């Protein structure tokens, strides 16, 4: 519902630092705005 | 931006109407939440760190202290408290058909928006003094829930207006008065108890108070007297508690009366010798009357 | 003796006033509802 | 209780905005409440952002709107990029010491009306507050 | 031995590397004082009987915080090098309005241009302000007070007398000096600037108070008889109290900022005078009043003359009273107020050796001397092509506008269409173009741009051919 | 403006209807004194932290109750009307 | 409604000069009568009326109405130590 | 604290309880660190609106931390 | 739990500089709630640094970013050492006094859009906060 970022300094590549934060954004990234028209107008083009 | 008690205000709401207290002289009030917690010592692991929820609203005591004020609006506490009512009249009934307390609603305001509302509540006392000082009318309430909110019903015709103007105390049993005077003391109660209701159906939901039962009342009253005697040898002013006695109290705009009530009686032998008198009304009383009316 | 009242809102038409709020509004930024995981199949 | 008309809102400059709003009539008989979508068929929706309350006041922008469902019962409003650059040049100068992004910008007052008339009455004030920049650094 | 009067007062914003930057001389009335005081407990044992013990004993605790205070005349010159108003003491009202590195160029707390010297209190929100030491010297013997704060600075005016400040603070501790920390007579002040500076005085008597109800745009007339106002800090010093040591202070918070004064006058029956000011507040009973204030020590005049004003946006003033000299007196009390318990928009205040009516006025409107306000357009008298009053099809009308004031801060204008949708008005250059598909009548209008919101209008007739 | 030494006092039993009996003028010595003051009630919000708030709101609270004082010679004599002795200020 | 010279020069005929001022004494526990002569005193008269105020919020307070208290009727002599019988000396003794 | 909102419909200050915040408490000289907490709130309706935050550590949070600097 | 978008940020001088995030959905209907980690795809980030909020104020350094492991909700981002000696130039010269090895620099934010669906695209501000470069003595 919520989405939780962590975030952690990188040292050598793939390879990471234990120093750690974490966000916490108030709304899911998979939350749909309008788009949702252009998507059931594809898909209506589509049927 | 801040907040302020010196700019706050109190509305409250009711039978859908609001009453504006604008002469509000104090208040006090507090919110809390409950919480289960448990520490689980375990010798696999003696563990140092609690386990803990928080579950409900604590049910906040309210507190406030009120000028009488000409429009007498402050009569309607008198009225929520469970009083039966005719005009300015109030009469206790003597059996009630109540079981729940009237429920009503209240709205804290200041600028800003920064607005808070308490939904459920109910009077539990009424408290005041005639000594010798500006009258000052205490309530205490209860309200099983708070949030805070950004706004709030407007009222302005129902204002509490300017305050009345000072007059002296006087006691009186069939019209004789009564010699000596330094206090009287009032309280009415309206004793009550919340239903708990937490159940297994709230689990992971916070829980609230929700309904009430009236338990009891009461009506009583303190006086405080210098001790005098008419003569050596007299009987009516003696110790011994009297019963039956008719007994009424008034300022200039305010009438109490007890058609029949039972007296202790206590003494102290302070610098001057000091009487109280307890007073209760008897199982067979009337209805006990109060009054009020507006100045000019 | 009683009197009660309520606005008289554009979408009710008329009918008798009532001692509750009838319509709620709920607002949000955004719908949660669908994922675009649901939205890109049904488009796919 | 009342209507709780009044919301405020923050704008991130320098990116798209859309609020999304749906009507429901309920009906409280079980537990899992009797919510309905309300037909939005020949509904429309008006607002605007101004600087003061006042005759003459500034005029920042119009709100782009739309119904996505009639039978949802959802409306949306909203403000392109240029509409809230608009807004970030004019809104005033003063920040917070532990806010410092966060600037005041006006006022704002959401209308709806139907679009074929019950002429008794036609319109309704939805909700209202005011309206505040958020300061942002990349485009 | 040390006589007072060869007193001198050097300031530092460094204990080393002293330059005539960061070091400043300054002059004093000799009332000045200075010192740092013990704290002594003492113990007896209480007892009873025949033949008691009898003595006792007492131990050093602690020191108070050191203090010091001194006065000065009110002196704007400019500042030879750069054409800048300041006075000497510059670096004291930035130490009491700043926590950060002074920075006369900048907008807030000191700084200045070549028509005033400005204070301004909106940086003041440090738990410390910028600290000062203080090298005290007398002749052949130094002495040093480290990391010092200004507590307040009143000023007394008084109607008899020039205008002088008085300072005080406190500091941490007085260190006695072996030997010269600097060289007093390079680093001091010249005999160019001691006789530029005092063609500068300000007369306290020559005094005018201005005043207004915010309420009701009213403005009273008041002549004054004395008074003060008071700024100050409320600065605190905390302090340990170890056993086994001598404690001394290690740090201070600060209070609350305050900005007070007192007015005192006759009571004069003339219509907006003092007799009516004070049946407005008492027939009236106000909570909460708002009053504009601003108090111009040296007066106002069309001369260039030296000058120095204190501006409070937003006072409070307290109920008046009355006082029975031989002739009736009031007293009116008042506070400076911000528009909201967290800005710093408390007032302001301006100095210079040269200010005129007119600087004084844009100083109260803007909080500075040197532009004007913003003025406004009144009118804007809209004209159209040849006087035309219609547009044909396939045709365009243009118009064009007059502004008044020319003064108002842009007399140029953007167009728009108030009523009607036969034409659409070019917004930028007032050309009206018609719609070929529709005939009917608009009425176009011009705004200002100074963004007065004022508005001219014209109606247009959108036509087919004759 | 006005002086001091103008100054006359006249006290009655009523704010209507004045005569010389309800009403009555008396002499003074140049001592008197008298007004009404006002409370003020202060508040600033005590802050810790690096970096504060600093300002402070006060508002007008109450009147104290006015005051009067004068004084007066003692002054003992025959009632032209009816032969009886008075002061002027019996009805102190 | 003011006064008149008549009453302004009746009166001025009536002025009371302090020093002429006698002072009569006596115990009743004893009928004794001690002869005083004083050099200065006072007395006064006071009611002790007090006035109650409202505090109110919102509003600016005014009193509405006083109260009274203990009456009081004291003074003060100063006199010189006189060694005549009767006197002060044997008043103090 | 004192109690404030940044503007009236604000969420993030409310009175509820928030719980799993990384909380973070220091002097120049002194750090204290509660990896992730549970707040209990109270409110005081005094002349200046007060709040109190109770805390506590979550039984899943890490070690608490604390560290002294010496002053120069 | 609390909606924080704002974290800043210590980049150290004469060394490149590098985070990496993690991208996870937490959905609380059920207890305890449950982490899992968001595909990725098709999304992407911008940021930038600037030495203060004004419109005008220039632009100091902006990021390398990448995605890392789609499926795995990993992404980078990431500053040249080059970029690290510009904002050692700019940066102010005035210490704290928490840790006199920092000193303020600038503000960044770094906004993040997705494309995945219908091909039209949306864009939310993530993450944002203040910037510090730390001093080093070894060279």
């Amino acid at each position: 519902i919520v989405q939780q970022i962590l975030n952690i300094d990188d040292t050598t590549t793939t390879a990471s630092k234990y120093p750690k934060y974490t966000v916490v954004l108030g709304n899911s990234i998979s939350s749909i705005t309008a788009g949702e028209l252009t998507a059931a107008v594809e898909a209506s083009a589509g049927s | 931006y801040y907040s302020l008690m010196r700019e706050s205000k109190v509305i409250v709401e009711y039978d859908g109407r609001a009453f504006h207290f604008d002469a509000l002289s104090n208040y006090d009030v507090q919110t809390s939440y409950e919480e289960f917690k448990t520490l689980r010592r375990t010798i696999h692991r003696r563990t140092n760190y609690a386990d803990s929820v928080i579950n409900a609203q604590t049910p906040s005591s309210i507190s406030l202290a009120i000028n009488f004020s000409n429009t007498l609006t402050e009569a309607n506490f008198f009225e929520w408290l469970g009083f039966d009512r005719k005009g300015n009249t109030f009469l206790l009934p003597l059996y009630s058909n109540n079981i729940e307390p009237i429920m009503f609603n209240i709205y804290i305001v200041n600028k800003d928006n920064n607005c808070v509302y308490f939904e459920n509540c109910y009077v539990s006392t009424v408290d005041f003094s005639l000594d010798k000082n500006i009258p000052i009318l205490n309530v205490g309430i209860e309200s099983g829930k708070f949030s805070e909110v950004s706004t709030y019903r407007e009222a302005a015709s129902i204002i509490q207006g300017e305050a009345m103007s000072y007059s002296p105390v006087i006691v009186s049993t069939n019209g004789n008065i009564l010699p000596g005077l330094i206090s009287a003391s009032l309280s009415f109660q309206q004793q009550c108890s919340w239903r708990e209701d937490k159940s297994v159906f709230d689990i992971n939901k916070i829980y609230n108070n929700k309904r009430a039962y009236v338990n009891e009342m009461n009506a009583s009253a303190t006086i405080s007297l210098y001790y005098l005697k008419r003569f050596a040898g007299d009987m009516v002013y003696n110790i011994e508690p009297e019963t039956d006695v008719p007994l009424n109290i008034r300022n200039n705009n305010i009438s109490i009366d007890f058609p029949l009530a039972r007296i202790s009686k206590r003494l102290n032998f302070s610098d001057v010798y000091k009487v109280e008198w307890d007073i209760i009304p008897t199982a067979s009383s009337d209805p006990v009357r109060i009054d009020f009316f507006g100045e000019i | 003796k009683i009197i009660v009242q309520q606005i008289l809102n554009i979408d009710d038409t008329t009918t008798t006033a009532s001692k509750y709020p009838k319509y709620t509004v709920v607002l949000g930024n955004s719908i949660s509802s669908i994922t675009a995981g649901e939205l890109t199949a049904a488009v796919e | 209780s009342t209507e709780n008309r009044v919301i405020d809102i923050v704008v991130d400059e320098k990116v798209p905005y859309g609020l999304i709003m749906q009507f429901m009539d309920v009906d409280d008989s079980v537990y899992p409440p009797s919510e309905i979508p309300v037909n939005l068929t020949g509904y429309s929706l008006r607002g605007t952002i101004k600087s003061s309350l006042d005759e003459n006041a500034e005029t920042l922008a119009s709100f782009t709107t739309s119904i996505i469902d009639a039978a949802q019962g959802a409306a949306a409003i909203s403000l392109s990029v240029a509409d809230v650059t608009n807004i970030g040049e004019k809104a005033s100068k003063e920040r917070d010491k532990y806010n410092p992004r966060q600037r005041f910008a006006g006022y704002y007052d959401i209308l709806m009306t139907r679009d074929v008339i019950g002429s008794e009455v036609s319109s309704f004030r939805i909700m209202e507050g005011k309206v505040y920049i958020s300061d942002g650094v990349t485009q | 031995l040390q006589l007072l009067r060869n007193t001198r007062i050097f300031v530092s914003t460094v204990k080393t590397g002293h330059d005539t930057t960061n070091t400043q001389e300054i002059l004093v009335q000799d009332d000045i004082s200075w010192g740092q005081d013990s704290n002594s407990t003492d113990i007896t044992v209480n007892e009873a009987g025949p033949r008691p013990t009898r003595g006792s004993k007492r131990f050093n605790d602690s020191l108070n915080a050191a203090e010091w205070s001194f006065s000065t005349y009110i002196l704007p010159y400019e500042d030879t090098t750069t054409g800048k108003q300041i006075v000497p003491d510059y670096m004291l009202w930035h130490a009491l309005s700043s926590g950060k590195a002074i920075d006369l160029d900048g907008d807030t707390g000191a700084h200045n241009n070549a028509t005033n010297f400005m204070v301004n209190f909106k940086d003041n929100a440090y738990h410390e302000l910028a600290m000062l030491h203080i090298y005290i010297l007398t002749d052949n013997a130094w002495s040093y007070i480290d990391s010092c704060q200004i507590n307040q600075a009143e000023v007394n005016v008084d109607i008899e007398d020039i205008g002088r400040v008085t300072w005080s603070g406190n500091g941490n501790q007085l260190i006695p000096l072996d030997e010269q920390p600097f060289d007093p007579d390079a680093l001091g002040i010249d005999d160019e600037t001691y006789m530029t500076i005092q063609s500068s005085y300000i007369k306290n008597k020559l005094t005018i108070l201005k005043i207004k109800d915010m309420d009701s745009d009213k403005e009273y007339d008041i002549p004054i008889t004395g008074g003060t106002f008071t700024i100050n800090n409320n600065i605190t010093y905390l302090t340990p109290n170890i056993m086994s040591r001598v404690n001394i202070p290690i740090g201070s918070f600060t209070g609350a900022f305050e900005l007070t004064g007192s007015l005192t006058a006759y009571l004069n029956d003339k219509s907006l005078g003092s007799m009516e000011l004070y049946k407005d507040l008492v027939r009236t009973l106000k909570v909460v009043n708002r009053f504009e204030i601003a108090l111009i020590l040296g007066g106002e005049y069309d001369d260039e003359r030296p000058a120095a004003v204190l501006v409070a946006k937003q006072a409070h003033v307290n109920i008046p009273t009355i006082e029975t000299d031989d002739v009736l007196g009031t007293s009116v009390e008042f506070k400076a107020i911000p528009t909201d318990l967290d800005t710093g928009d408390e007032g302001y205040l301006g100095f210079s050796n040269k200010y005129t009516k007119t600087t004084v006025a844009n100083l109260i409107a803007t909080g500075d001397g040197a532009e004007t306000p913003p003025i406004l357009v009144e009118s804007i008298t809209v004209k159209s092509a040849a006087d035309a009053t219609s547009v044909t099809n396939s045709d365009t009308l243009q118009m064009s506008v007059e502004v008044t004031p020319p003064e108002a801060t842009n007399t140029a204008v953007t167009w728009s269409i108030s009523s009607g949708d036969a034409a659409t008005i070019d917004a930028e250059s007032g050309l009206l173009t018609a719609d070929v598909s529709k005939t009917g009548e608009v009425i176009v209008k011009a705004v200002a741009k100074d963004g007065s919101g004022v508005e001219g209008t014209k109606t247009i007739t959108v036509s087919a051919g004759e």
